[PDB]
């Protein structure tokens, strides 16, 4: 038996079908992301983040070519 | 490093170490020139030079290519007692 | 974008630079003037290097 707090999330791929009896489900890749950013990036933007709290910080990013 | 002079020794740490350290002096004056020094320590080369001249209000290190725009900017570690102040860079390749 | 046919000067009165991902798609065009920082009348860590911003 098995739970929806299970079965994490899908962030790069949407089902298209599924069968009446749930047989042979027909998933398909999405394009990637005009700008630029991952795919897991823009699921954890459009949900669950972050009960409108922030916070500013020096990014840690290294260096631009 | 108000009022007095200062002492720079950037320190040249390398865990995988392959390193010649030339040194040209070509340029306009900025009024600070100094020799820079050597040692033969263990995975510690402090390269020591005085060009504290001028006050010193930001102080930074920059290192990288500049005609390509590849500069990486290190923080110093100023040691000031009584009237004698010294800097200290740690470069680690 | 732009290309100077010889060298003039573009005024700056307060500014702030960025910091920018290495991403494909970001156009740099301008670049902060290599001896410059950032700083603030709080007690926070610089936000940019000279040439990075």
């Amino acid at each position: 038996m098995i739970t929806p707090l299970d079965v994490p999330p899908l962030d790069y791929f949407d089902e298209v079908f599924t069968s009446e009896n749930w047989m042979v489900r027909i998933y398909q890749l999405k394009k990637d992301d005009a700008q630029g950013r991952t795919l897991r990036d823009v699921g954890e933007l459009t949900r669950s983040s972050t009960k409108t709290r922030r916070s500013i910080k020096r990014p840690e990013l290294g260096l631009r070519v | 490093q108000d009022v007095h002079v200062s002492f720079p020794s950037t320190a040249g740490k390398s865990r995988v170490m392959i390193g010649k350290v030339e040194p040209r002096i070509g340029i306009d004056e900025t009024v600070p020139t100094t020799i820079t020094v050597e040692d033969p320590n263990e995975v510690i080369q402090v390269n020591f030079a005085i060009e504290s001249t001028n006050k010193p209000f930001q102080n930074t290190l920059l290192i990288g290519l500049p005609n390509k725009n590849l500069e990486m900017a290190f923080e110093p570690e100023i040691k000031d007692n009584g009237k004698l102040s010294m800097y200290k860079y740690r470069i680690d390749l | 974008v732009y290309n100077a046919r010889k060298s003039e000067d573009f005024v700056f009165g307060e500014s702030s630079a960025a910091l920018l991902e290495n991403r494909e798609q970001i156009v740099p065009i301008l670049n902060a003037p290599r001896t410059s920082f950032t700083e603030s009348k709080g007690k926070c860590n610089s936000w940019t290097s000279g040439s990075q911003g």
